[PDB]
């Protein structure tokens, strides 16, 4: 009856159900609201390779898709929410994206530009710039998938306890 | 010396256990897949070998005069493959079926933010329909269960979430899904499909019109002889 | 070389159709026979396209179970020697022989002999309207694509010949 | 108040009634369709040597006895269930017996041209030929009675729990 | 190669066996033909070490009246079965018979070998018909091998047995059953027969018969290559 | 289509529907009637060696058995068919014989007192010796048979072609 000891390093996928992430509903012109919010998850660390793809599938309250103009931000912040400015993943819009299957064919797999590296607390903020045009933003209806831990495609994210050395030399950033 | 079998619905042993969950939202038992005498062991290794899962679930309505067109089912209904309309999909998202007349619905249209379908048919006042969507909300993992019936283990603890296996086209080689961990069976042991959701799943309707199970949970593993 | 390359298919004068009941596993659908002087050799990877349907021409319950399995020279199958065992629910039947990313493929290689039986058995439940391969039929391998796999058939070489009979 | 000092190789015989067997009626003409089903006890080892005799006690459901044309088969299978084709020991017709002294004299006592070996898992099944308009087979009027444990005529069959080196050999199948 | 012991028989490892009749003038014709098949290498009979095993029973008909108990000359020179006359002791039935009108088994009372005749406790009635399957008596038998076009390519101990010992010995005892003279090889798809010359027709496959679907039987133990 | 190869030597019976010999009913009381007349075969030749049982099946006109005191004689004569004296093989009656066993069990079975060799045109003669009560003897309800062949019991006549050194030392008499 045994199933097989496993290295620390979880290879997952993210999205907004986790009890470590957060939505909220967004008006049309304010490109700092954070739609979404990840937080640190209070023990473990997470790490993102550069090279890793996304699937935010935004629509608005009436199901539709939102304008494809607009303009998808990710960015990394401090302890108390505030951006760095550097740390940058992500500058792109939606109309680049295609949401019958911007999932699946590597072809179409929008991704990253550099890593990225979660402390216990450290934050992700996720920003939205319209026009004013737009039927907003419903993240009840809509959602978003980071990475995948699925496929033979894509790549995944790891999750990791504390390692001594591992974290003595991770927090040298 | 090993091959590849599937564990599948019925599959390789005519023991294997199909319950549903309750309705207080609280992870429940689905299935349990149970070693046979016939073999030596089971292996399951993640990220080698696939896995299918069209589950399916229940309503009822009652017709009335201008019902060509059901609810918001309570479901958060999803594209199939982000494919809409349904005789393009991989698989209907949903079916339905007239009682009364006995016979098989077939569909107009659907609304998948109202979570609203459109048919042909205005049934008749009095009425019964019954209809067999997909399952929206969920979430499942793996449990193992000694031959006592005490729980082990889960596998690889981080739940799937359901309704990545409604959004991957899950036939196309590559796209189809691979879980992570591993787990190895005995003689007498189960391991168990559980799942967290809201809403009841079904299997083995009578009244079902393509096949005489709606709901299909099939896996690839590796087998010693 | 005196290695052809083909595919294989029911209408073959050395493979032989049968229909099924609906809840019978153990008996066989289709069943290949050795030519009586030539061999065959399958790989891995190769493909199948068993476009199975009933007496009114509707597909088949995608519940159902397909297995391929090699038997002995008496008909008898032998357990191991699997290379199918998996539904029909996972094969677009539209496009299951055309495009390479739903080609649904072999796991083991596979060697017949002038005497050597391989055969298919379906698992269906109770309900649906078995299996009529008046309109349904078989294929396998793939001649015609850089992608996928075909069979191989030679006639008697001393050497290989000689070697293959070592199973 | 002693017993007597036993070998491990006990010799029996084997009778339909016993918690490693199953029966099973079968219908006119199928012969796959297996009438009885013996598996191993899950641990222990059995061995049937040749000349090895049979009581094979067909009869059909009205109490008569069945065609003397059907052929019987015993064989060993896999532990799938699947037959292996060749391990036969018998095959033969019910008309060569006489159910009066089948088993009473060694001058009729027809048996096995092979011996056999079975482990824990392993499976024997009897499969019955039988022509269309018999009476099918009724195994709660029929029995079987392989070997024999009292004659000082024809033999037994050996089991054995595991013994290590002979095991360690046995294991060459 | 592994070899193993078989029995060859009317219906055996193959249905392509063939059973037919002989003919009524005094001609040595085809019983039963075994075509080996393909799914084995080949297939070996000897003689004085493998045995054989047959009951041959024919068919006649009679109509019914008054007085009609004894069953009158068969036309066959019968035989104690096992050097026995008495029916209930024997290890087969030397003859049976069945009313066809009523659809019915009838057992038999009283015997003669010389007569060819017996007697029942049926009167059977005026207008009503009966039909028997008794014992073949006398005959020759013998193999014969046969290629794969028709042409004979040899038999096998070029001596016609006869008939009646099959009967007068009890076929089932060891050191009695019997074997003959000789030896044989098949191959693939060329046929080995049983030929036999006798004044009577046999039949099986009379739907009318109580104990079974074929009324006699040929079985052989042989040996064969996988 | 092999066969397989045969010594020259051939281990069978007789009966009279072996057409190298004649019947002949007979009267009540005549020892000297030639009853049953067999001729050499006119180009095979015959080797009889002593410890050859017999079946001689005699029965009256309407199917009952003779007088077991009878006496039953088997004699050798010339080409002319003249009786030699010498060259008997068997002198016993039926008394020591039972029909419904006389070809069965070895127990049974009696048996030639002297060897015999028949060439292409010599004669063997059977004599038979009945009192007046008895019904003569008609051959058509009787039979004989000579010779066991078939059992892994008995000892059957040497028949055979021409070998020759052996006809070459055959000739001797």
């Amino acid at each position: 009856g045994n199933i097989g000891n496993l290295s620390a390093e979880k290879q997952i996928s993210v999205y907004d159900g986790q009890p470590f992430v957060d939505e909220q509903d967004v008006p049309a012109d304010d490109p700092n609201t954070p739609a979404l919010t990840i937080e640190g998850p209070d023990g473990y660390v997470i790490a993102v390779d550069a090279g890793t793809p996304i699937a935010p599938e935004f629509r608005d309250s009436n199901g539709n898709k939102l304008d494809p103009s607009t303009r998808v931000i990710v960015q990394k912040c401090d302890r108390q929410g505030n951006p760095l400015g550097d740390g940058i993943v992500f500058n792109d819009t939606l109309g680049r994206f295609d949401y019958e299957q911007m999932r699946t064919d590597p072809d179409f797999m929008r991704k990253t530009a550099k890593s990225l590296m979660i402390d216990e607390r450290e934050i992700v903020k996720v920003f939205v710039d319209i026009p004013a045009g737009a039927n907003g933003y419903d993240a009840d209806k809509s959602r978003l998938t980071l990475g995948d831990d699925t496929s033979d495609f894509g790549k995944a994210v790891e999750i990791v306890d504390h390692d001594e050395l591992s974290d003595a030399e991770t927090r040298a950033v | 010396y090993t091959i590849s079998h599937t564990g599948g619905t019925l599959g390789s042993s005519k023991v294997t256990t199909a319950a549903n969950q309750t309705s207080p939202q609280r992870e429940t038992a689905i299935i349990g897949f149970e070693c046979p005498r016939k073999f030596a062991e089971i292996e399951y290794v993640g990220q080698r070998d696939s896995t299918r899962f069209i589950p399916r679930t229940t309503e009822s309505i009652t017709g009335t005069a201008g019902d060509d067109t059901v609810v918001s089912l309570t479901a958060n209904i999803q594209p199939v493959a982000g494919e809409t309309a349904i005789e393009d999909q991989d698989y209907p998202v949903a079916v339905a079926y007239n009682v009364t007349q006995g016979v098989q619905v077939d569909i107009d249209a659907v609304d998948y933010a109202a979570d609203e379908v459109t048919l042909a048919d205005n049934p008749a006042d009095g009425d019964t329909v019954k209809v067999w969507p997909i399952m929206g909300d969920g979430d499942v993992q793996f449990r193992l269960v000694n031959q006592f019936g005490q729980e082990e283990g889960r596998v690889y603890p981080w739940a799937t979430p359901l309704y990545r296996w409604h959004d991957f086209p899950q036939l196309k080689r590559g796209r189809e899904i691979n879980l992570h961990g591993s787990v190895t069976w005995e003689e007498n042991e189960t391991v168990e499909v559980l799942l967290d959701a809201p809403q009841a799943i079904t299997w083995e309707d009578s009244d079902y019109p393509e096949g005489q199970y709606v709901s299909t949970f099939e896996q690839d593993v590796e087998i010693t002889l």
